[PDB]
């Protein structure tokens, strides 16, 4: 009758409860009953399937409250500053016209709401209107580090083709691609602006995501693995500095992954990020 | 016969070919044994080529990848 | 609920309970009702948090 | 009522057309020239190249012991050609761009003068697109006249 | 209230009418801009008739906007009243025609003395939030009981 | 007793007709509601009180 | 130097299907007056859709600051798309659903 | 076979569940019985298999929740984890 | 509950390249004014391209998920209104039989 | 409100007044394209909105299994077979009046008998 399912840490029956988070890759549009300039907030947590866990998450703001004109978009971007307007975004994407961003954004003709409501947008993508322009703008903008130009407008166009949406993909040339996906997340924040849809909900179970020891040993698993290859390599380079000798004994230790999995499923924490993870195993009854 | 409609006491037996096929903890089971399956190799494979740069005046270079990991 | 058809605003599916506890009660309202019971405990629960701090 | 515990005696009790040959071009005109696909962005139907008018020109325009970082091979190679080509007479510009993505599956069907066809693989695609036809910018100019 | 005006209903629908704030917005249906550079006669074929009433060097934009008749009902107006809070708000440099109460359209009109079309949009917004045609701050939806 | 339970059926009956009655003179758009709320509000309102009247 | 040939000549861009394409890494058209089809060599036929009648601004060139040498091939003439013993196909598309790890 | 299949909070949006089978599906009373709804819904997509599944594991130990109040369910599957009892045989 | 369990995850390389098979027009050749009534077609949450027939493509993706091709924890949601077709194949599900 | 754009330019075109004739024009900032001007209106704000109550109509609505259905007949065809969903405008003010879709000729017939 014993259904197992659980660990054996120094004699003590530890158990994992199963954790929960948010999900990711999903649009989402929340409002600001705040007095904030903000309105609305289309944010997205974007982040790859396997490896490297990523946090960086994009941020499409709506400035302006409701009948107060010159309502303007700006979207933030990873390692820059300020704010961004989506349409120099638009621009140090490719694509230079305005009616083909009006083409992107709004798939529907006829509305004139929305393509209203695109104007001052519309404006201040006419004050910058080449791509070069907008690609040595969001150079000069974020990231100050690049300090010669010419490396920071293709640094920045870099960070258009990588830090840029990490999900999709990561290489050169799917710029037309993450054009429509951000065309289709200003779609839905001025879509949700004109009360047409509703605040989106993030009480709905099937958002979200439960963590069991898959999950939780593959981030331990892997930072543990991460910090196993660094020592290695420092070992290797200690023994080619110093000159001496090498030895597979000295350069690959095993009480790293043995300390930090025996450490991690030992006590509460699992690294304080998370605690009260795994807790000894109530024997009271069968249905306990 | 055989093409009639099924009752609601019939369900039962439905029940119990779940909790015989998956059991009232295959969850974990599940998981953990998935996470050891492919997870491991997953992270093994996904970052362990590291090389050290050696100079000398001629360039040098040395290398170590992991393979395939191995469980007792 | 995913039980019943859209835009129905009959009070059958928006919460009433018709049946009594002497012969039982249906899915749907014995969530309705778990809702009520859980909530019950929760605004118990803040009352008599609060309760202490105004009390001090 | 009752709960039926005794289902096991109960179930052990109980139980004109026109056809034209196609052909492959000898692997010689492959190994001399690959074969890329052009795609305009100005929304004006027509433009041709006789229209472009001429010339026409289509150019590209002390530290111990360390640790390297790695990197993988067409992904490189496709890294050191970051120099775009461009199109001119001496004016009309053209500026393309690599598409990537529209590669996968992509044979020619060149037509000869015969009814035959002469089918060729598609090695990249690029989009191009016209170029400084206002004619303005600014620069400083502008980071100064957007403060405003 | 006073003891005196006690038990009277209309006597409360004129002091909830003379509390109860209201704004140019709330009676306003739609608004729309035109350019009639000629400052007295209209394009429009419609206002004509209000041409040709409420006349017997100025923008030639045009700026005009229709309110909800009901709206005219529940909140008690009168287009000549709104004209007059208009008139005394802007003074002189805006030119202004309303239409009448017996137009199944009520009609609204105003000019001025870079493009026109930005500063009416301006005015526009000073109209609409800018303006209170009755009742005094912070009061709504005043409720009769008995 | 039996009566007593037919008495009780007629009454949420008479309860259930109220309220679609009153759930059709709103979707038909012939309520207007009062100062203060919405149609929504009232209509709910007017649901809730024959609930609870039916109940008592 | 570069130079336009002819861009005379018309060529029409295909999109096969996977197995033909990388087997292509000869056949017979058929051209059926608006319908025209494939006879390879034994072995199928195949429908080729008129995918893009009017396909303007789309050309095709060859190549043999760095200038390099640029050749002008020809027009794009039409956009087109090859449409599909069909049983044995589908049961290849259902087979490549079954690729695992060791 | 096609017979049964996994359902979880996203795709119950866009289905429809009946709760009984032989009770809802088939088209058409003692007064001890419950009072249940009508089969007016023809588009159902899914069944319920058994109602009694969307209790946990300590409150299937409650005889007839149906006809006790929630909060007394709560607090006997909170005293169902500290009974006196036989967990295993070793 | 009784019956609940977690999903573990797959593979969506399968699926997106079964899709492209059956006419699934990627997204980069996207014209709005040339394909309004297109349903957009999402692989947990990347949007890969449309298809201009999703009644069909939908009636298939069920039968092959039906018969045991496709790991059954994968969830596909259509959304008629939303005009989107959302596929989650990811881990930390939590679904039921039925 | 439903303004054009720029030859080549594709840009949108700003209002110009002209003065010499007296008429309005559509202009384009970046380049030398004005054309002349249809209408006279410009900006319509169009504060209280009723629009997008019956949003989201395909013609794919019929097969829709969550959906309601009623056997009130159609004014155009006389078909009772329908499928009827309230407002898809989402706001506080707004009514709860049906809107009918026959599943015969798709038309869209509302259910108020107040305003038609
Ligand atoms: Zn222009
Ligand atoms: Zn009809």
């Amino acid at each position: 009758f014993d259904m197992g399912g659980y660990f054996i840490i120094n004699g003590s029956e530890k158990v994992l409860i199963a954790q929960e988070r948010s999900a990711g890759n999903i649009v989402q549009v929340f409002k600001k009953a705040a007095p904030s300039p903000i309105s609305h907030v289309a944010e997205i947590r974007s982040a790859l399937e396997k490896g490297s866990r990523f946090i960086s998450t994009l941020q499409v703001k709506l400035y302006g409250r409701e009948g107060s004109s010159a309502r303007t978009i700006k979207a933030t971007l990873p390692y820059i500053k300020q704010d961004i307007p989506i349409v120099i975004i638009f621009r140090a994407l490719g694509i230079i016209p305005d009616g083909e961003i009006l083409e992107h954004i709004c798939y529907d003709v006829n509305d004139w709401q929305m393509l209203e409501m695109l104007k001052p947008c519309v404006e201040d993508g006419f004050v910058i209107q080449d791509r070069e322009t907008a690609l040595d703008f969001i150079g000069r903008r974020g990231t100050a580090l690049g300090i010669k130009k010419e490396k920071r407008i293709q640094y920045a166009k870099d960070i258009l083709q990588k830090e840029f949406l990490p999900h999709i993909t990561q290489l050169e040339g799917f710029e037309s691609r993450k054009a429509f996906f951000l065309g289709y997340m200003i779609n839905r924040l001025l879509l949700c602006a004109l009360d047409r849809k509703d605040q989106d909900d993030r009480d709905h179970f099937g958002k979200k995501r439960l963590d069991l020891a898959g999950p939780l040993l593959a981030q331990l698993f892997k930072t543990l693995f991460k910090k196993l290859t660094k020592d290695i390599f420092r070992y290797m380079q200690r023994t080619v500095e110093e000159a001496h000798d090498f030895n597979m004994k000295l350069a690959i230790n095993a009480k790293t992954i043995t300390s930090g999995l025996k450490y991690a499923l030992a006590t509460g924490n699992w690294g304080s990020s998370r605690a009260g993870v795994s807790q000894v195993l109530n024997r009271y009854t069968y249905s306990s | 016969d055989e093409s009639a409609p099924i009752t609601a006491e019939d369900s039962w037996a439905v029940i119990s070919a779940f909790f015989r096929e998956k059991g009232l903890v295959s969850q974990q089971l599940d998981s953990f044994n998935q996470f050891v399956d492919y997870t491991l190799q997953d992270i093994i494979c996904e970052d362990s080529t590291l090389i050290l740069e050696q100079l000398a005046q001629i360039s040098r270079k040395y290398e170590i990848s992991f393979g395939k990991i191995y469980v007792t | 609920l995913p039980h019943f058809s859209k835009d129905d605003y009959s009070p059958e599916s928006k919460g009433f309970v018709e049946n009594s506890y002497l012969r039982g009660l249906t899915p749907q309202e014995f969530f309705f009702h778990a809702m009520g019971g859980r909530e019950g405990l929760i605004d118990t629960a803040v009352k008599t948090a609060e309760t202490g701090y105004i009390q001090r | 009522f009752i709960k039926r515990d005794r289902m096991r005696r109960n179930f052990l009790r109980m139980r004109e057309y026109n056809e034209f040959p196609l052909r492959a071009i000898p692997k010689e005109d492959l190994e001399n020239m690959r074969t890329h696909l052009l795609k305009f962005q100005s929304k004006k139907k027509i433009n041709p190249v006789t229209d472009f008018h001429l010339p026409v020109r289509l150019h590209r325009k002390r530290k111990t012991r360390q640790l390297k970082v790695l990197d993988e091979n067409a992904k490189k190679l496709r890294f050191e050609e970051f120099y775009p080509w461009v199109m001119e007479d001496f004016y009309n510009t053209w500026v393309g761009s690599y598409e990537a993505g529209n590669s996968d599956s992509y044979v020619l069907l060149s037509v000869e003068d015969d009814g035959s066809f002469t089918m060729i693989p598609a090695d990249k695609v690029y989009k191009f697109t016209a170029r400084n036809k206002y004619a303005t910018l600014t620069i400083d100019e502008a980071e100064k006249r957007m403060d405003k | 209230l006073e003891p005196g005006h006690a038990a009277d209903q209309e006597q409360a629908k004129l002091i909830r009418s003379a509390i109860e704030h209201t704004t140019l917005k709330s009676v306003t249906i739609a608004s729309e801009i035109y350019y009639d550079p000629d400052p007295r006669s209209t394009v429009i074929p419609e206002d004509e008739e209000i041409i040709q009433l409420h006349f017997s060097q100025q923008s030639p934009w045009l700026l005009r906007l229709e309110l909800d008749r009901a709206a005219m009902n529940d909140k008690d107006l009168t287009m000549g009243q709104v004209g007059e809070r208009i008139k005394q708000t802007f003074k002189n440099d805006l030119f202004v025609i309303w239409s009448e109460d017996n137009d199944e359209k009520l009609i609204i009109r105003c000019r001025v003395v870079a493009e026109e079309d930005h500063m009416l949009k301006k005015i526009e917004n000073t109209m609409l939030e800018n303006i209170t045609l009755r009742g005094v701050e912070n009061i709504e939806r005043v409720v009769m009981m008995k | 007793d039996g009566p007593t339970m037919r008495e009780i059926t007629e009454t949420i009956a008479e309860a259930k007709k109220k309220v679609l009655d009153v759930t059709k003179e709103a979707q038909a758009n012939l309520l207007t509601a009062k100062h203060g709320m919405t149609l929504r509000e009232s209509f709910e309102d007017n649901v809730v009180r024959f609930l609870n009247e039916a109940r008592d | 130097d570069l130079d336009l040939e002819r861009s005379n000549r018309q060529v029409w861009l295909v999109r096969l299907p996977m197995f033909l394409a990388e087997k292509w890494r000869l056949g017979k058209i058929r051209i059926n007056k608006s319908k025209i089809t494939l006879l390879l060599n034994e072995p199928h036929e195949y429908d080729l859709e008129l995918t893009k009648k009017v396909v303007e601004n789309e050309y095709v060139f060859t190549e043999q600051t760095i200038p390099k040498k640029t050749a002008i091939v020809g027009t794009v003439c039409h956009e087109c798309q090859v449409m599909p013993y069909h049983k044995i196909v589908e049961q290849r598309r259902n087979i490549v659903k079954l690729n695992n790890k060791e | 076979e096609g017979l049964v299949e996994y359902i979880d909070a996203e795709e119950e949006e866009s289905i429809l569940i009946a709760m009984q089978p032989e009770d809802l599906e088939p088209a058409e009373v003692d007064p001890a019985k419950r009072i249940r709804v009508s089969h007016h819904a023809t588009t159902f997509t899914h069944c319920e298999i058994h109602p009694s599944m969307i209790l946990g594991v300590a409150a299937s130990i409650i005889p007839f929740p149906d006809h006790n109040q929630s909060p007394r369910n709560t607090y006997q599957s909170a005293m169902g984890k500290q009974a006196m009892g036989v967990f295993l045989t070793n | 509950s009784l019956m609940s369990c977690i999903s573990v995850g797959t593979d969506p390389m399968p699926i997106i390249t079964f899709l492209s098979e059956w006419g699934m027009e990627p997204l980069e050749d996207y014209v709005p004014h040339q394909s309004p009534d297109a349903t957009r077609v999402f692989v947990n949450g990347v949007w890969h391209g449309v298809h201009r027939n999703p009644a069909r493509l939908m009636e298939t993706l069920r039968t092959l998920r039906r018969k045991g091709d496709i790991n059954p924890e994968v969830s596909m949601i259509r959304d008629i209104r939303e005009k989107e077709l959302k596929i989650f194949t990811d881990a930390g599900r939590v679904y039921r039989p039925l | 409100t439903t303004f054009r754009f720029c030859r080549d330019c594709n840009n949108m075109l700003y209002p110009r007044e002209d003065k010499e004739n007296n008429r309005l024009l559509f202009e384009c900032r970046t380049c030398s394209y004005v054309e002349e001007a249809g209408s006279p209106l410009v900006y319509r704000h169009e504060l209280i909105t009723n629009i997008g109550e019956t949003a989201g109509v395909v013609q794919d609505i019929g097969s829709d299994p969550t959906l309601p259905r009623s056997d009130r007949e159609c004014p155009k065809c006389h078909s009772r077979e329908n499928v009827f969903f309230q407002s898809q405008q989402r706001r506080k003010d707004t009514s709860m009046v049906l809107f009918f879709v026959c599943l015969s000729c798709s038309h869209i017939f509302t259910s108020d008998q107040k305003n038609k």
